[PDB]
DNA sequence: ATGTATATATGTGACACGTGCCTGGAGACTAGGGAGTAATCCCCTTGGCGGTTAAAACGCGGGGGACAGCGCGTACGTGCGTTTAAGCGGTGCTAGAGCTGTCTACGACCAATTGAGCGGCCTCGGCACCGGGATTCTCCA
DNA sequence: TGGAGAATCCCGGTGCCGAGGCCGCTCAATTGGTCGTAGACAGCTCTAGCACCGCTTAAACGCACGTACGCGCTGTCCCCCGCGTTTTAACCGCCAAGGGGATTACTCCCTAGTCTCCAGGCACGTGTCACATATATACAT
């Protein structure tokens, strides 16, 4: 009565992301590695985001926490306020 | 009808000039909630946080795919293999 | 009447707000006389160069308004700014168009 | 009735420098945020570098030479040499 | 003719209201009686020589029904239905409107979804004389503001037909009146004048002698609203039993085990370590309602492939389910037909599993199927040789208005917060033409959370005396 | 006498267990003085600065050679080419 | 020449420390160029640090801080 | 009088951590138990590093710690390898590793 | 005069291993490591205090700094020992 | 089978104890101002429904890369003999790195004004679609 | 080179909404006095890099030589690509109520100063040890 949430990243989305990066042909065994790497990256960001949220005695995650968490990893993101 | 290899270049030329979102928002905010459920219980998320997370994830994935493409071109090939991704992550020090 | 510290120096950025931000951050015990003027001059020069690049990029594509695409094009087409902003990703920016010579049909 | 807390932004100054540079070019509302973030990031890097340099050399004051060396360190290539010349010209006019 | 004396009086009332040039709201209870009277009123305003066009806005499920009515009333009267897929929409945009001035103009029937998506086109090229609604239940929370855009162009006359305008929520008369007569805006901005202490009272009959200004406010409340609202009665059976059930000790143990919400530490050892918990409960009332209805609904914590406990012991968890089983085994000797009304499809799945074990075959409308409804009703139901006896329905979904009404007994498992949903549930439950007594039943639990909900719902319903 | 390929492995096993300096000190401090002559005139150098510079340079070169070796093994080869070094520097972002 | 002072056996030993079996004869120029570029990039910051403090001698702390700026922390010498 | 480190049971000094925090002007005011916490964390890290280094030096039949044993202890642990990935130790050397392709067969 | 942690490192080493000595070249590395960890922790705590508009450094800020800087299982084991020291100091 | 890499006996420059002095951590009075507490109010949340329209799934043929085996050539690893410069010890020499001592001048702090910058509304020109209409792009021939 | 079906910008209208421009406060930005301590300048002392010469002895260079691996070729197979049907979920609205963080008011107790003072941290002298040179066994061609 449910679907897995990691299967929600479908094959055409990964194909479009590869075509944005300039790839001609794509094999049929790279979707699992892409999902695993996306999962690991999201875990590593969300750990710091939840730590920042929990420091300030809050229960809601704001955009500034995500911006500071991305800044800790060296990937500065512009447009949202930091 | 068309010979293989033309639609791929047309998609490459079309997707590299548009500024949009390629991953759907709703399954991504469910993957984000289900990943955050493991660490703290009963969290809440603003929309800008998940949009920023989506932007960062797409940028990271496009960079990884460009590095993987360069690694695959280095070995005189056109296709993409998982070992190219593993080599790129090993050289970049992510692993 | 009184004159501002930015009008006499010829700058366009404010000077008392740079002093206010430096004092509010407690970077040291004491400040100097012409340090905010220097910082404002550097920031104004950088902003002027970035706006020159962005305006040239937007004017090249037959447009009369600057969007983040033109900002990304101006940043990614310069060596100095590319070295300065290598690890920065811009929201709604896109990707610089580049196609390898091997993939091209012959 | 206060709508919201006041926010300090460089919108009007960026608009003035843009009108000085190009006479007939406008700017969208989405690029001003990016420009503000860029200016604040450069400001925070320069201030942090100057503070750390002041801490290292056992000196309790921030002078123009510390920010001179901070500009020489942070800004790479030809941008460092062209930023020093404009900044020194402003300090001379302020003192005299 | 087909119409009776009362219909003629309604027509004369519409003509007399148009004689004063005032836009109209009508709240007739009989659904079919409104549309034929409105069609006759338009036909009276069409044959007189007026050349104004007409717009009808109805839900999509009855538009072809309107196409029947113009077929049933007069074949010389034609109309268009502006409902189609995108490719033929631009084909039919100019098909029957060649010019703003001409001898013949069509009368146009649209939908809510047409008037909300890509609705700018209608105003841009053409004005319309009469605008008519057919439901009137979609203009309360002031979310659809395109009616303001329609108001920007001069709509001369608006008619709003409502089934029941009284849901007893705040400012429904405000919202409805401001669409029909926006002229008085500041008058209603303060509701204190209409409001009285009689509204807030704990009496069962809701009449207090000690309170003051009740009679004057009630008299003025029906008096001012009387010219705006016409409510017509057909004249100028039904038996509802609410049966309560006793709470078992195991479900009560869950109740005072989750008041302090110590479920995580108790079932942490039972669950496999390293799997984790799905999540701490967020809201109190909805979870309390699920717990009161059945604890098995709360089993989202555990994981199994449709793995449900044995049917023999499933009875023990609830007294409501046991009482329903006793009522159903008492009702098999009556040789009658039952309907089961519920609000959540997970309960409609637990029930389905239970009667898939009991061995009786059932018929169900859940809303997962599209256009299979009619086939479901025709096959294994509404037949003399049909062996199905149990019919599962959700109150929020849509069932066909069957005249036959082969099912005479209706069972409500859980109660609704707004009694109008129960009113339409009874409307489907029993209809004209059957003399059979309708023994409606309700399964409730005493001294629980839903008793407060039922009391508030009946207090919500009890304001039908003050409007006419 | 010996078959080719044994002395290379013996050198690999011997050089990976010793902690010494492989580059000579005196030509390195002359390369350092001649590189520093271009920027400021009449500089002076302590010995610890040039020793630290030598240590950093050797560590950087060994890391680059390990990355180049991994890139060369990825393409089913035993030899080392300049294009492997260029690929490793392009992936690492040094270029 | 001072760039020829980095001889072939030293580069071979540095490659054997990194675990390389066979070595071609065209990688010495790229190695010398990369070493030159790295030394230039470190010595620029080192000389800037030395010139900030109104001195004329380069100490080890300047080199340690210059390496710290590039992200390569070096232990043993005092920082 | 008793020291602030004897009562807490620590081995690192407490008034020098306060002196270094005050001399660096990290903020306007400090707390009561922050130097104790910092000293405890530093003592734990030092204890773990010295445990790893002593085990590595005792494994090679030696009775004295040299930087080689420090490098061996750092590079053979995942946690310290993640902590000190970008750090190079003087007179440390290189971890022995030979690829399987280069091995003769 | 130079401030170094030589005697304290020697005391903790003698507490850990009873019959192991240390050379003079490893003490410099250990001092550099301790000073680097101290500077990272202090900088992180100062930046966190600056971000949240708070003028004081408390034990919770350094708690979160330890949770951020130290990765993996080391973060969870450093918090338990540090909290035990603070409890004994207050009481 | 025959020529090279790992285990045991006797001699030597840095470490674990001891003396000495000397600025700082700790015990004690007194301010003060920042970290702790209840009232409004507007966005999430939970289980459902209706309805539309692009998007994803499945299947099927097909042609064009991936891959393995094979052969040739020719650059790189190994060994021996000849220069050569680095490592070392010892000496002479002078710029410059710290290290005190004294003056003076420019930032910190506090009263006292006052005119720019941040909110709110008017008023429209560059940018987003529809709809032809030339203009080329690849796939046969 | 020549057709032929098919993408693809160019030139027009047609609106229309965020950018550019008006008020009304209000609060930090800028003057004037006054104090006080850090930076600038001047000397003074010791030390440690910069030349410089003779010895000598490992190591770099040069040159044969011979062989193993890298690169180009051919044949086969099998696996992604492109196009056409066919379901299906995202997107958008709409109940029905609560609740929970984003914001605003008021008290007390933990931290900053000043003022003293004495065991615990850094400089100078002793006993006592983990690597250098000589004799004995286990593997590759």
């Amino acid at each position: 009565v449910l679907r897995d949430n990691i299967q929600g990243i479908t094959k055409p989305a990964i194909r479009r992301l590869a075509r944005r990066g300039g790839v001609k042909r794509i094999s049929g065994l790279i979707y699992e590695e892409t999902r695993g790497v996306l999962k690991v990256f999201l875990e590593n960001v969300i750990r710091d985001a939840v730590t920042y949220t929990e420091h300030a005695k809050r229960k809601t995650v704001t955009a500034m926490d995500v911006v500071y968490a991305l800044k800790r990893q060296g990937r500065t993101l512009y447009g949202f306020g930091g | 009808r068309y010979r293989p290899g033309t639609v791929a270049l047309r998609e490459i030329r079309k997707y590299q000039k548009s500024t949009e979102l390629l991953i759907r928002k709703l399954p991504f905010q469910r993957l984000v909630r289900e990943i955050a459920q493991d660490f703290k219980t009963d969290l809440r998320f603003q929309s800008h946080a998940v949009l920023a997370l989506q932007e960062a994830a797409e940028a990271y994935l496009v960079g990884l795919f460009e590095d993987t493409n360069l690694c695959a071109i280095h070995a005189k090939r056109v296709t993409i293999m998982p070992k190219d991704i593993q080599l790129a992550r090993r050289i970049r020090g992510e692993r | 009447k009184s004159v501002s510290k930015s009008m006499k120096a010829g700058l366009q950025f404010p000077v008392g707000r740079i002093t206010r931000f430096l004092k509010k951050g407690r970077y040291a015990q004491r400040l100097g006389g012409g340090a905010p003027v220097y910082m404002a001059a550097v920031l104004e020069y950088l902003a002027a160069e970035v706006l020159e690049l962005a305006g040239n990029a937007a004017r090249d594509n037959k447009k009369s308004r600057i969007i983040p695409r033109h900002l990304l094009l101006a940043i990614r087409n310069d060596e100095e700014l590319g070295k300065l902003l290598s690890g920065v990703t811009i929201a709604h920016g896109g990707v610089l168009p580049n196609i390898n010579s091997v993939l091209l049909p012959k | 009735k206060m709508k919201k807390k006041s926010v300090e932004t460089y919108k009007i100054y960026i608009f003035k420098v843009l009108k000085q540079v190009h006479p007939d070019i406008g700017i969208s509302s989405k690029a001003m945020g990016i420009m503000n973030s860029f200016i604040n990031d450069i400001f925070e890097k320069l201030a942090s570098e100057s503070s750390k340099l002041a801490r290292y050399n056992k000196k309790p004051t921030i002078t123009s030479r510390e920010i001179q060396t901070a500009v020489r360190l942070v800004l790479p290539g030809e941008l460092a040499k062209h930023a020093v010349s404009e900044g020194t010209k402003a300090v001379t006019k302020f003192t005299s | 003719g087909q119409l009776k004396s009362y219909q003629l009086k309604g027509v004369k009332w519409l003509i007399s209201l148009w004689q004063n040039g005032l836009n109209g709201i009508l709240a007739d209870q009989m659904g079919l009686g409104k549309t034929i009277q409105t069609i006759g009123f338009l036909s009276h305003l069409k044959g007189n020589g007026l050349d104004g066009p007409y717009l009808v806005i109805a839900p999509l499920s009855t538009l072809s029904n309107w196409f029947n009515e113009i077929a049933r009333f007069t074949p010389s009267i034609n109309a268009i239905i502006y409902h189609g897929d995108k490719n033929q929409r631009d084909e039919l945009r100019r098909k029957h409107m060649p010019k703003t001035v001409g001898p013949k103009f069509p009368i146009v029937i649209t939908s809510y979804e047409v008037a909300m998506n890509d609705a700018k086109r209608i105003l841009r090229h053409y004005p319309w004389k009469y605008v008519v609604i057919d439901e009137g239940h979609r203009l309360k929370n002031h979310k659809c503001k395109l009616l303001r855009e329609l108001k920007h162009l001069k709509m001369d006359n608006k008619l709003l037909l409502t089934g029941t305008p009284l849901q007893n929520n705040l400012s429904e008369l405000w919202s409805l009146l401001n669409f029909i007569l926006p002229d008085i805006f500041t008058s209603h901005d303060e509701f204190e004048s209409w409001f009285d202490f009689s509204e807030k009272n704990k009496n069962e009959a809701t009449k207090e002698e000690e309170e003051k200004r009740r009679a004057q406010v009630v008299s003025k409340l029906h008096g001012i609203l009387r010219p705006f609202i016409l409510r017509r009665m057909k004249c100028d059976r039904k038996k509802e039993i609410i049966m309560y059930a006793t709470m078992t000790d195991h479900q009560k143990k869950f109740q005072e085990h989750l008041v302090n919400n110590t479920l995580e530490a108790h079932l942490g050892e039972n669950a496999i370590r390293g799997q984790g918990w799905k999540g701490k409960l967020n809201n109190l009332v909805i979870q309390l309602r699920k717990n009161c209805n059945h604890p098995d609904l709360l089993q989202g914590q555990i994981d199994g492939s449709y793995l449900y406990p044995p049917v023999e012991e499933i009875v023990g968890q609830c007294g409501k389910f046991r009482l329903l089983e006793r009522l159903l085994v008492r009702l098999f000797a009556n040789n009658h037909k039952v309907l089961i009304f519920s609000q959540w499809t997970k309960l409609l799945d637990i029930m389905d599993y239970y009667f898939s074990e009991k061995g009786f075959e059932v018929c169900r409308i859940d809303g997962s199927v599209k256009l299979d409804e009619r086939r479901r009703q025709i096959k294994d139901f509404s037949d003399e040789k049909s062996s199905c006896s149990i019919f599962l329905l959700s109150t929020r979904a849509g069932g066909l208005g069957i005249n036959l009404t082969a099912a005479d007994t209706c069972i409500l498992y859980d109660s609704d917060w707004n009694p109008q949903m129960d009113l339409q549930a009874m409307d489907r439950c029993h209809r004209i033409g059957q003399t059979k007594p309708v023994h409606v039943y309700r399964l409730s639990t005493a001294q629980s959370i839903e008793t407060r909900v039922l009391k508030r719902a009946y207090s919500k319903l009890k304001l039908e005396h003050v409007v006419i």
